[PDB]
């Protein structure tokens, strides 16, 4: 039910199990569920492949069930599943620092760089791979960026996009720089796009009136510096639209309060349906981080 | 297997043997002369 | 079929800037092999004048009539040529329906209306779907224009064929 | 309530379907004729003009036309070169001979072959697959690089023994095979090309590494073609016709878009990354269900 | 504050760092025997190590 | 460890109700004075289009309350408007009743699984269709090993693609009525793969084919909606 | 898990009576510490003139709520609640409830009002406790406030001001409220501003990218739901563009530096709405008392 048995069909020298129990209290992913399980499906080794797509690993992630790590004793791992509610601790190993009051998402690993490849399991060709945990703003950064990515490659040659991605890849956050390795287009992605193209033709028709012509209005109005950056976009998206002027917009006629009321609530169903391709629900609220950026104690 | 030991042996004296191999006119076996195989290393600013 | 509503819905939309009327194609085993079919990534297309070699370049000529000069360095003129190229093909939507079918039949499947003179029974082992939209420049079009196709699938390879408008509208144009 | 224009459209249906043809008569295809089109309604007019399509024919006669007085442009050339040396060409290739041979025979077996070779001509042939990589972008960026690159002066020894290091192995040739005592050319030879160590002459071998073994063959005549696009005209005994291709009488955009390397946009089944790993193509099936 | 009190010495592949930079000495070919007193100053390759 | 709920229920509604198998929803009612109405989603399964005829005069014939009645009323008002309207309590334990914080339809059950997967979480689908005259309103209750919310939807998507083109029809054919949302995704608890039982029930001397689910924990899920 | 909160301030015992009454109920606190200065709670170190409701909303979507348990001589011990557990909270919030609601947290309305929380306050210091409103009543008074602030610009005509009158007075089972106005001064707040001009930004950037992206996303495989999405883009441009003046030049053709700008801003730009998008639950009841003065309620979050 809750303590799961894991085994080992090698053994552990004093090596293996010293690298295995400074491994307390990291969070593993586990597919089935069960009991009396195996060490080859333990982990994401099976499920990892490179040239295959990293929004696959990402929605087997995300599908796949999670437990702590706590008490080797020799061919003996003690996997345990945490209770939905309930205070632990976490131990990372991601090279991402984190924060006492943000939440949490768990993301298939990137290379950071140094390229160490080395996790500190190895048995035989089989190796052991850990999902990076990582606080909830990079999560939706680095699920916006791909979903960019998907959204604007399509139907271009390799240059453009190649420049596109160069910069677009890299993400730095917190004094520490991250890169993308398999953004390679799948089924699933293009049924992602696919919803989010039905979202925003949505949210083109039933917005209102005076929502399309809104910065306009403050545009006449004030002028401020996001403001200006504002008129900017929208003035080279017009002028990507139409060469002409832009019209003052004028007292508007259709006013009714259960109109917008209606119309603006459908909006925010659809916003929300939009939002949840990137917005991934969280994993762990963190009530304590360690001071060595470490280990954490979060509530979930 | 070439591309790999010059990668290690990147060093101002290497190089300078190097060229010093193939300047003169005179071949190989009129300018080498052996002197046996190693066993010890002392690894100092200079190497006994 | 299902490309046939969305092209007719897009030259429509784009009807506009290009001036490019849609033209529904159907094709079978009398031109591509069906493993050339069942792995097909795309099609192209391009509208050629008979004078104007293009849309994509400039109508009165173009520089790329000075001829090749066998230069190592810029092989034929450049770079600039070779997207110039890749402005002159344009990109049509496409399905394949790799089983066979008869589309008097099939079409009755779907839920459409087919109102034939006569019902020839033409049968094809598979049928590739698509629509070109072919440019006239004002309202008035020319016979004389042709229309080029290009097949790609993902080895890179592609098969060329081309025919002049004017043997697509033998009977079509002149009933109106 | 307004009538969304799919159940018009499907109600609608279709006037007329109808095949058509391409100009050399090998494709026939089948056009489909909605009534609810906007061309139905848009009220077009035609018309069709005598000089019109008399130009058109003659512009389709020149895209058609462009391969072949290439080929015609290489045969004269060969005929001008073996005017210009008066007819005794030497060799460029390594196969050992016989003098106790009698080499006219082996000369009229070459004429036959020149001749085959030209009622045999192919818009897809050995010079055509040799030029189509040079139109490429990377084919003039690489040009500039090598043209940096051999025309390079010699290092003075600081970069000698403090600057990094520097680095045109064997060619990938291709070739026409022209086999007089069965009449079959061949069109489409992939061949890599190396030179001897022990003297310059060339030594060709099949693109697995298999030694290419016809130019023993009496009978047989080969062409060969390469990626800086000069110009071999091998008899056996290894002797050989040598020139460039002169492609200075066709005008640039006809070759341009006649045929062309092409250059992908991103579709299913890629890497966004340039250069990684294809996985499967999509390959839909006839065989499986479609999912 | 007021940057680059030398615009010929201060700059990466100025003057100096071509002329007292060890790295572009050894490119020009120079004699190691020698000493510089302005090195220490200029094979910033090795300050940054 | 059970939150418990004590609740008055008159008596126009304890036809079919007297079993532990039940779940009682709050849904606000048009009427102000009692504000909202423990129904039961036996009578959203009446309601549904979904579900069998015979059932339906099934529930009709078990049914002939004016409390069923003005319920189906109040119910009835809004188009679509179910899930700004529909508020789930869990299920009953014991009947003036007690409800915690499992029997179910044959018809309205179902699954897109071969139902081997050993941990299987539940869930309410509703789905509105416009291909009817205003709105067809599907219940639906499935059962799945899935568990990440998002691929769900997403599964649900290739599983309703007729619902999602009906409600795009009606978007672009009615431009004055604006649709909020297809349906509601909304998880209710998990069970096991072995106590789903095809089994029987005869309440009230009448027949039903039912679906019982024995070891169900029970966890209160929001109304997430989906297009 | 009990939290400790003291007073550096001189406190009456009638102070401390007048505190007692709030026994039960949730406070914000920014981050969890054992001990905690009192001057971090309530939203008092928030409020000001120059920020606004959205401010306290978005900083209240992360401030740890915490019930309070029992009041010493003085000190104060709170306890965090914790997932799945019961607890009892009173009905300080300015509306009643119901058995079954679903309950979220949202800052008060009536900041200085004519109660001045019941005058429990200190010198420069008012202690200030969010209200606690049923879900639906949450999500509708957050879109009355938004469509509020579209209207703060356009308040020159008299029918805008007689509809933002009918904005201001709410309705609820026996409950009415005069929304206050964001726009004050005759201009708007800051958070408002943003949040309007980013909402209606991202439908301008939908109605003139979705084009072009289901055309890119539709010369793949296509089906009925594209179509008609085309369809309904078609029928917006067939009503919209009635008087504007034709060939507006529309180009295929746009640089990637261009898309992949517009695409990263309306994606930042809807990104900062989901603190007011999307409404999380915190709380639902499983008994009222009478007179609804308190609530067993089961904590959610």
């Amino acid at each position: 039910e809750a303590n799961i048995f894991c085994t080992f069909d090698h053994k552990l020298s004093i090596a293996d199990v010293g690298k295995l129990t400074k491994l307390v209290a990291a969070v593993v992913p586990i597919p089935q569920r069960l009991h009396l399980i195996k060490h080859y499906q333990l982990g994401l080794h099976q499920f990892v492949d490179h040239t295959r797509g990293y929004v696959r690993l990402r929605g087997l992630l995300r599908n796949m069930t999670l437990t702590l790590m706590r008490r080797v004793e020799g061919n003996q791992i003690l996997l345990h599943v945490p209770t939905h509610g309930l205070l632990y601790t976490v131990l990372n190993t991601g090279p991402v620092t984190w924060e006492k009051g943000d939440a949490l998402c768990v993301l298939p690993p990137l290379f950071h760089g140094p390229l160490a490849r080395e996790n500190l399991l190895t048995l035989g060709q089989w190796e052991l791979v850990l999902p990076w945990i990582v606080p909830m703003p990079l999560a939706l950064e680095i699920n916006q960026r791909l979903l960019i990515m998907g959204l604007f490659s399509l139907d271009r040659s390799y240059e453009e996009v190649k420049a596109a991605v160069q910069q677009l890849q890299t993400i730095t956050f917190r004094d520490a720089t991250f890169t993308i390795p398999d953004p390679v287009i799948d089924q699933h992605l293009l049924i992602d796009m696919k919803t989010a193209c039905l979202s925003m033709s949505m949210v083109a028709n039933l917005a209102s009136e005076l929502t399309m012509t809104y910065v306009r209005k403050l545009a006449l109005e004030d002028s401020s510096m996001l403001l200006v950056k504002c008129q900017e976009l929208l003035m080279r998206l017009d002028r990507e639209r139409s060469v002409g002027e832009p019209r003052t917009p004028a007292r508007p006629q259709h006013v009714s309060p259960d109109d917008e009321i209606a119309r603006l609530s459908a909006l925010f169903v659809m916003l929300r349906q939009l939002d949840d391709l990137i917005r991934e629900q969280v994993v762990f609220t963190v009530c304590d981080v360690s001071p060595d950026n470490k280990s954490a104690t979060c509530i979930f | 297997t070439r591309c790999l030991l010059e990668s290690v042996y990147t060093a101002s004296a290497a190089r300078a043997a190097l060229q010093w191999l193939d300047l003169g006119p005179h071949l190989l076996h009129r300018r080498l002369e052996t002197l046996g195989c190693v066993k010890t290393v002392s690894l100092g600013i200079t190497s006994l | 079929m299902e490309t046939h509503l969305y092209s007719d819905l897009a030259f429509e939309a784009r009807f506009a800037d290009d001036e490019q009327l849609p033209l529904h194609l159907v094709l079978d085993q009398e031109v591509l092999s069906n493993e050339e079919a069942e792995t097909l990534r795309y099609v192209y297309y391009r509208n050629v004048d008979s004078a104007g070699r293009s849309t994509g370049r400039a109508p009165g000529g173009d520089e790329d009539d000075a001829p090749a000069s066998d230069d190592a360095e810029d092989a034929v003129g450049g770079d600039r040529a070779f997207d110039r190229e890749r402005r002159t093909w344009q990109r049509a939507c496409f399905r394949v329906l790799p089983r066979p079918l008869e589309l008097l039949d099939y079409l009755r499947q779907s839920g459409l209306t087919v109102t034939l003179e006569k019902e020839q029974r033409v049968r094809m082992f598979y049928a590739v779907f698509t629509t070109l939209g072919l440019r006239c420049p004002d309202n008035r079009l020319s016979g004389a224009q042709t229309l080029h196709l290009r097949l790609v699938w993902p080895d890179g390879s592609y098969r060329d064929w081309e025919f002049l408008a004017r043997d697509l509208l033998r009977e079509e144009m002149e009933a109106n | 309530d307004e009538v969304a224009r799919t159940d018009e459209w499907k109600g609608a249906g279709v006037s007329r379907l109808r095949e058509v043809w391409d100009v050399q008569h090998r494709v026939r295809l089948r056009v489909l004729w909605y009534v609810n089109s906007f061309w139905r309604s848009r009220e077009l007019s035609y018309d069709d003009h005598e000089v019109e399509l008399y130009r058109a024919l003659d512009a389709y006669r020149a895209r058609i036309a462009v391969e072949y007085v290439l080929i015609r442009a290489v045969r004269d050339e060969i005929y001008a070169v073996l005017r210009r040396d008066g007819g005794a060409l030497p060799q460029r290739f390594a196969c050992h001979v016989s003098r106790n041979m009698s080499w006219r025979v082996v000369w009229e077996l070459c004429r036959h072959a020149l001749a085959l070779w030209m009622d045999w001509a192919d818009v897809r042939s050995c010079i055509i697959k040799a030029l189509t990589p040079r139109l490429s972008r990377g084919a003039a960026a690489a040009a500039q690089r090598a043209r940096r690159q051999r025309e390079r002066s010699a290092p003075k020894p600081q970069e000698l023994l403090f600057g990094p290091r520097n680095e045109p192995a064997e060619q990938t040739w291709y070739a026409d095979v022209v086999r007089c005592v069965r009449a079959q050319v061949d069109l489409g030879v992939e061949v890599r090309a190396a030179r001897c160590p022990r003297t310059g002459l060339w030594i060709v071998r099949d693109r697995r590494g298999r030694l290419r073994r016809w130019l023993s063959q009496p009978e047989v005549c080969v062409l060969y073609v390469t990626p800086d696009l000069d110009f071999y005209w091998v008899l056996p005994g290894g002797f050989a016709v040598s020139s460039r291709v002169t492609l200075h009488g066709l005008a640039q955009r006809a070759l341009r878009d006649r045929f062309q390397n092409f250059e992908a946009v991103l579709a299913r089944g890629m890497h966004v990354e340039a250069g990684r790993q294809e996985p499967e193509t999509p390959r839909v099936s006839g065989r499986r269900l479609p999912f | 504050f007021a940057a680059t009190h030398n615009p010929w010495a201060s700059q990466a592949g100025c003057l100096s760092d071509v002329l007292y930079n060890t790295r572009h000495r050894e490119r020009l070919g120079y004699n190691s025997k020698f000493y510089s007193p302005c090195a220490q100053y200029f094979n910033t390759e090795e300050i940054i190590a | 460890q059970a939150l418990t709920a004590r609740f008055f229920v008159p008596e126009g509604l304890v036809e079919f109700e007297a079993q532990p198998g039940a779940l009682l929803i709050r849904m606000e009612t048009g009427c102000d004075s009692p504000r909202h109405l423990y129904i039961s989603l036996y009578l959203l399964g009446i309601r549904a289009s979904n579900v069998s005829a015979s059932t339906r005069c099934l529930l009709e014939s078990v049914y002939t309350a004016s409390a069923a009645r003005a319920a189906l009323q109040w119910l009835d008002l809004g188009p679509h408007l179910l899930h700004r309207r529909l508020e789930t309590l869990g299920c009953v334990k014991t009947v003036l009743l007690t409800c915690v914080m499992l029997m179910i339809p044959k018809d309205m059950y179902l699954t897109w699984e071969e139902t081997r997967g050993r941990l299987q979480y539940v869930y309410l689908i509703i789905v509105y269709d416009y291909d009817g005259p205003e709105t067809r309103p599907g219940i639906y209750v499935l059962t799945s090993s899935i568990a990440h919310w998002q691929t769900l939807v997403d599964v649900a998507r290739g599983k309703f693609a007729r619902e999602r083109c009906s409600f795009v029809n009606r978007r672009i054919t009615r431009p004055r009525q604006i649709p909020l949302c297809t349906g509601v995704i909304q998880k209710l608890g998990w069970c096991l793969a072995d106590d789903i039982h095809t089994s029987f029930l005869v309440h009230k001397e009448l027949k039903l084919s039912v679906v019982r689910l024995d070891n169900f924990s029970v966890e209160l899920g929001d109304f997430r909606e989906f297009v």
